[PDB]
């Protein structure tokens, strides 16, 4: 099949009926860290909500930072945006924080419960009205009712699609968003900015010439 | 049957079919079989086209002199943009090219006038069109091919030693060949250079360096001088 | 019966003649073992065929240094064009890595698993990128002139003239090399010197070479 | 079959069915059946969308070119009052957009469930819905006689080939900072020094 690595084997674990129909998979796992299955479900779902959150966030960052480029939406930079919102701000950063994790967690809470038990939320009167879409859809990690509004998963012959272009694109989220944090340490100007000297310049704009990524040249 | 090498043998592969064919191959080049077919078109195709230059550079040095063939590329003026006569070229050719090669993948696959359908050339080999290409043979294919491969061959050598006469001599070929017959001796490279273990002489080269045309100054390097005796 | 590098003594046990130049030459016994002894067979390979590239480059640029045609000796080449030009060592040197890493470790799998790099696995190809011998990729690529595909004798022949060549040109960039570290001048100039006099311009006076 | 390669191998799953099949797909982007018939759908709408755009684009410059309420260029959008700021006019724009664009969705997924004015019941399209063609009140001149080759032919034709004008459109404006017409204009003037290359190798 389509392997990271052609010419290379297999791992023992990566080939069987849930590994080859989990998602994305290509046989990639030179530590083994999936010799257990249980471990890899787990896995699985972490790298779920790092695609997601990935995904998000690089897109909260790319977009106004590009239009910041634009007239309008003149916005800070990313890394200096805490400092600017909290001077704009009303409360204190303390509190704010303080809040945003308690409704950060249980959320969580609702999650992990699930993932410990998947019928776990489905308890009659548990809640008012909740349970009755507060179950899952037969695919730990994508809750339905309101999840997925839109009603895209009463179509099955589009289902993988939807699958794989997310873990696709979350992958391609987390790795951009390595890059950023590594050039802002290793220019430190806008991630814009390090692309249009780059263009400007191939041939000397980038870390060959950075002279810290290489540093013993 | 004649042989290039009277007295010696030909290679297995080399048998005789083709018109023109002397047994010679003593590299055994021809040994697959499409690579043959492949070999023979493009010999072909280069046969015609010597034929063509050598043939238009005699005319050409004949009927207006002065003008050095090979200095026509920049001696050359035209009310004509040559941006525009590069693009049409390019565009044109491109498609004649495309065309022939898409016959040679897929043989009598293209023979019908995509627009006049009433027109149509009939099936035939590769490098072998006929039909409205041969409306007019007198004589025979079998020794008309001969002929055609044998000036096709000669042509390519002469195209080549007006290149390297050109280098030594910077002259129309039909000077220097004045020349030569105004002295039998001195009008040889033998009497121009040589080499021994005491020193190597080597003719000087006749084209100066990079010319300048509109700007560009194309830069115009001696074909391997280096070696030249 | 095979010309013994050695006149008299036979050949060992692993050394029998089937591969291109079988002079019966392992006085280490460095291929007893088959898996050894094929890797080798690619190594002497790939530093031949590097070999014959090196000297070929190293006395064309000779020539054209000696004859006015500005080109430098090849010690120093390098440094001359890329001051010359508008180069960076760091780009340079990180292209080539990157597309000799590639090719380079293509041929590999394709050493470790005998044909799946021709498994389509790449753009769409195939017949192209799967192996002929143990490091004889002959195509329609590595081998487009299709010799490979046409008398088979005549193509062992051609293996045995491409190895000869091969530690010819192995021994003779070594030559290069000491030539210039000890003279500190042109290997072409040392040629002409020793022409001038083989019986003085020589090793012998040298006064390194034999160290008296 | 006209093919866009004469002589070449068409893939499988275009078969002419759809108007205007050449096989042309060096990159099997409609395996897919699904797929298919949703980039059919969308090609026929882009294509009939460019086809007006470009109409309605050239034509008014080319009646300001001679003998009128406006003669301004076709990208210069935002500069005219209109009786009223172009906020109200995209807000009922776009609402009415959503309800008839609703129902397009309706006719192309459950076919043959939208053909009756719900309000006028008597009022109804006709039933060869055929989810891509309503016709019928769409066509209320006697067409669709000819047998429908050569109209969808020449339509997905068309759309294409407006689609492309579009797109130079652009490309011309961008570059040149000036109007399709005059970069015409100036190409009429002389073909052999307005050249692409020329425009850019001045740049
Ligand atoms: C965990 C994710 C995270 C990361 C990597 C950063 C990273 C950064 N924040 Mg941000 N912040 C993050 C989450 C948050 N920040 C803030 C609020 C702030 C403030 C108020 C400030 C930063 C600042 C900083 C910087 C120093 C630490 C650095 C650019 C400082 C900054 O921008 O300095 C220039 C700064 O002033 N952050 C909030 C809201 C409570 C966050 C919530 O998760
Ligand atoms: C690929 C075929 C080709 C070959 C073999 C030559 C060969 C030559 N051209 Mg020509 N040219 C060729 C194509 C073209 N040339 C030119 C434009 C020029 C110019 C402007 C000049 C040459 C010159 C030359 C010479 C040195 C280079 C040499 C005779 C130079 C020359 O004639 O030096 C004496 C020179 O100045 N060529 C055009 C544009 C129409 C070409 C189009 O295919
Ligand atoms: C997904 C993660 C994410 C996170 C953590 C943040 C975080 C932040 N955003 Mg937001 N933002 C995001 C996505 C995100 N944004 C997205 C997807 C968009 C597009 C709608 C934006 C567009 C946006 C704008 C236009 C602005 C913020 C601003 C802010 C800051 C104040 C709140 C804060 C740093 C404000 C800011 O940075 O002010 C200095 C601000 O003006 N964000
Ligand atoms: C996610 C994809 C991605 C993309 C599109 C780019 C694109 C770019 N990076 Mg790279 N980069 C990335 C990830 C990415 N990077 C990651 C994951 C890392 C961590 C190893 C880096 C670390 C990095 C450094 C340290 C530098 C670049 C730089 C650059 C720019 C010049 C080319 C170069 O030196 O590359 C590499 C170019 C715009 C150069 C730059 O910012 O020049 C201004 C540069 O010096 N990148
Ligand atoms: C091999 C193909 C070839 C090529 C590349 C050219 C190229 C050229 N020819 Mg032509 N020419 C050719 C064949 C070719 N010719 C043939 C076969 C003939 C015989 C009819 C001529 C006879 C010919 C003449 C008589 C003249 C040219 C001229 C020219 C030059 C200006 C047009 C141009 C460099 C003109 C020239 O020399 O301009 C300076 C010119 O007057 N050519
Ligand atoms: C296969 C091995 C090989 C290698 C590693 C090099 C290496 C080099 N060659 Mg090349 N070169 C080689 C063979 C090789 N050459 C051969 C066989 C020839 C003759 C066909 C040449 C002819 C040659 C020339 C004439 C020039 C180079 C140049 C160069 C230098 C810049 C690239 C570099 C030292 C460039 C150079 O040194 O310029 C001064 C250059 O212009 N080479
Ligand atoms: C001058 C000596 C010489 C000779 C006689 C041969 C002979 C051969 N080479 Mg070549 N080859 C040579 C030098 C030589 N090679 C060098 C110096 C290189 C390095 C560029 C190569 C790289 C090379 C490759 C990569 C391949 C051949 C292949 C071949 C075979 C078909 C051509 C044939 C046995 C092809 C082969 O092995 O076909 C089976 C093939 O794939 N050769
Ligand atoms: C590959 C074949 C080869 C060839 C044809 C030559 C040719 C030559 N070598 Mg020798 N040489 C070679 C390999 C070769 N060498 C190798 C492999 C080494 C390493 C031991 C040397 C190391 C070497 C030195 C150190 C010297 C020569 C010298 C010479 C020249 C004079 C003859 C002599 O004293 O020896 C002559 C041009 C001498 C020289 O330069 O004389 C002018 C000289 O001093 N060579
Ligand atoms: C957004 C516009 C759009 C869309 C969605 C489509 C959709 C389609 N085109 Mg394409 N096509 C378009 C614009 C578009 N086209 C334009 C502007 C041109 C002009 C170059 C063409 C010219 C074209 C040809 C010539 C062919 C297709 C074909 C196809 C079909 C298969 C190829 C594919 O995956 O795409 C598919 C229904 C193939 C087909 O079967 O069409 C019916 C085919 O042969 N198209």
């Amino acid at each position: 099949r389509q392997s990271w690595l052609p010419g290379s084997q297999i791992p023992a674990h990566l080939d069987t009926p849930a590994a080859q129909a989990l998602a994305g998979n290509f046989g990639f796992d030179p530590l083994g860290l999936g010799k257990d299955p249980v471990a890899l479900r787990w896995y699985q779902q972490a790298e779920l909500i790092h695609c997601r959150t990935a995904m998000a966030g690089v897109a909260g960052i790319l977009i106004p930072g590009l239009l910041t480029k634009a007239g309008a939406l003149n916005v800070p930079e990313w890394y200096d945006a805490g400092k600017v919102a909290i001077e704009n701000s009303f409360a204190p950063w303390g509190s704010l924080l303080a809040v945003q994790l308690f409704l950060c967690g249980f959320v969580e809470a609702k999650r992990w419960q699930d993932i410990r038990k998947p019928g776990s939320q489905g308890e009659p009167g548990s809640f008012l009205g909740f349970e009755a879409s507060l179950k899952g859809t037969s695919e730990l990690g994508y809750p339905g009712g309101p999840f997925d509004p839109l009603g895209l998963s009463k179509e099955a012959d589009k289902w993988a699609d939807w699958k794989l272009k997310e873990v696709k694109n979350g992958r391609l989220a987390m790795l951009a968003f390595l890059g950023f944090v590594a050039q802002k340490y290793a220019t430190g100007a806008g991630p814009v900015d390090n692309l249009a000297a780059h263009l400007k310049d191939p041939w000397h704009v980038n870390y060959a010439t950075n002279g810290v990524s290489l540093p013993f040249l | 049957r004649p042989l290039w090498l009277p007295g010696s043998t030909p290679p297995a592969h080399l048998k005789g079919d083709l018109p023109g064919d002397f047994g010679f191959d003593p590299l055994g080049l021809g040994a697959n079989a499409e690579s043959l077919k492949w070999f023979k078109e493009s010999e072909l195709v280069h046969s015609r086209w010597a034929m063509a230059a050598v043939a238009g550079i005699l005319v050409q040095e004949i009927v207006r002199p002065d003008v050095f063939w090979y200095n026509a590329g920049k001696e050359v003026e035209s009310p004509l943009g040559p941006l525009g006569l590069l693009a049409v070229e390019f565009f044109l050719m491109h498609w004649v090219e495309v065309r022939r090669w898409q016959d040679l993948r897929k043989p009598g696959s293209v023979d019908q006038d995509p627009i006049f359908s009433q027109y149509k050339l009939p099936p035939h080999e590769v490098g072998y069109p006929g039909g409205v290409f041969a409306p007019f043979i007198p004589g025979d294919l079998a020794e008309l091919k001969v002929k055609e491969i044998k000036n096709g061959r000669l042509a390519m050598l002469a195209f080549v030693g007006f290149v390297m006469a050109a280098q030594v001599t910077g002259k129309g070929p039909i000077a220097a060949l004045q020349e030569h017959l105004a002295d039998p001796w001195g009008t040889t490279i033998f009497s121009k250079a040589a080499v021994v273990p005491g020193q190597a002489v080597a003719p000087p080269c006749k084209i100066p360096a990079s010319v300048s045309y509109k700007g560009i100054e194309i830069p115009t390097p001696c074909f391997l001088q280096g070696l030249w005796p | 019966v095979r010309p013994v590098w050695f006149p008299g003594n036979p050949p060992p046990a692993h050394l029998d003649g089937s591969l291109a130049g079988d002079y019966g030459f392992d006085p280490l016994f460095l291929g007893q073992e088959p898996q050894t002894l094929k890797w080798y067979v690619q190594a002497e390979l790939v530093h031949g065929r590097f070999a014959m590239l090196g000297a070929a480059g190293i006395i064309l640029t000779s020539i054209g240094a000696k004859v006015g045609l500005g080109f430098p000796e090849w010690y120093d080449a390098g440094k001359v064009v890329v001051e010359k030009n508008n180069i960076d060592f760091p780009t340079l040197m990180v292209i080539q890595f990157y597309l000799m890493g590639w090719a380079e470790t293509k041929r590999w799998y394709d050493f470790k698993n005998p044909g799946s790099q021709a498994d389509g696995s790449f753009l769409g190809f195939t017949e192209e990128f799967k192996g002929l011998e143990n490091g004889y990729p002959g195509g329609r690529f590595f081998d487009p002139m299709g010799l490979s595909r046409g008398d088979a004798a005549k193509y062992q022949e051609y293996k045995q003239k491409e190895v000869k060549n091969g530690r010819l040109a192995m021994i003779a960039c070594l030559g290069f090399a000491a030539q210039y570290a000890a003279t500190g001048k042109g290997p072409l100039d040392n040629l002409a010197d020793h022409l001038a006099d083989p019986n003085h311009v020589n090793f012998a006076t040298n006064g390194v070479s034999i160290p008296i | 079959l006209p093919s866009w390669m004469p002589g070449a191998d068409l893939p499988g799953y275009l078969n002419g069915t759809l108007p205007g099949d050449f096989g042309f797909d060096p990159l099997y982007l409609g395996q897919d059946p699904v797929k298919l018939k949703w980039y059919a759908q969308a090609e026929l709408m882009n294509a009939r969308f460019a086809m007006l755009a470009v109409a309605g684009i050239l034509v008014p410059e080319l009646l300001s070119n001679i003998g009128p309420g406006a003669g301004v260029a076709w990208y210069d959008a935002g500069k005219f009052e209109y009786f009223a700021p172009a906020s109200s006019l995209f807000g009922v724009q776009m609402l009415l957009f959503a309800w008839v664009e609703i129902r397009r969705y309706q006719d192309f997924v459950k076919p043959g469930s939208a053909n009756q004015d719900p309000i006028f019941t008597n009022n109804k399209l006709p039933d060869g819905n055929e989810p891509g063609y309503p016709g019928g009140i769409f066509d209320p001149f006697g067409w669709s006689k000819g047998d429908i080759k050569s109209l969808k032919l020449k339509e997905i034709k068309n759309g294409r080939l407006a689609m492309l004008a579009f797109a130079g459109f652009i490309g011309q404006a961008y570059t040149t900072g000036t109007t399709p017409l005059k970069n015409l204009s100036t190409h009429l003037a002389d073909p052999w020094s307005t050249t692409v290359w020329q425009n850019d190798l001045a740049r």
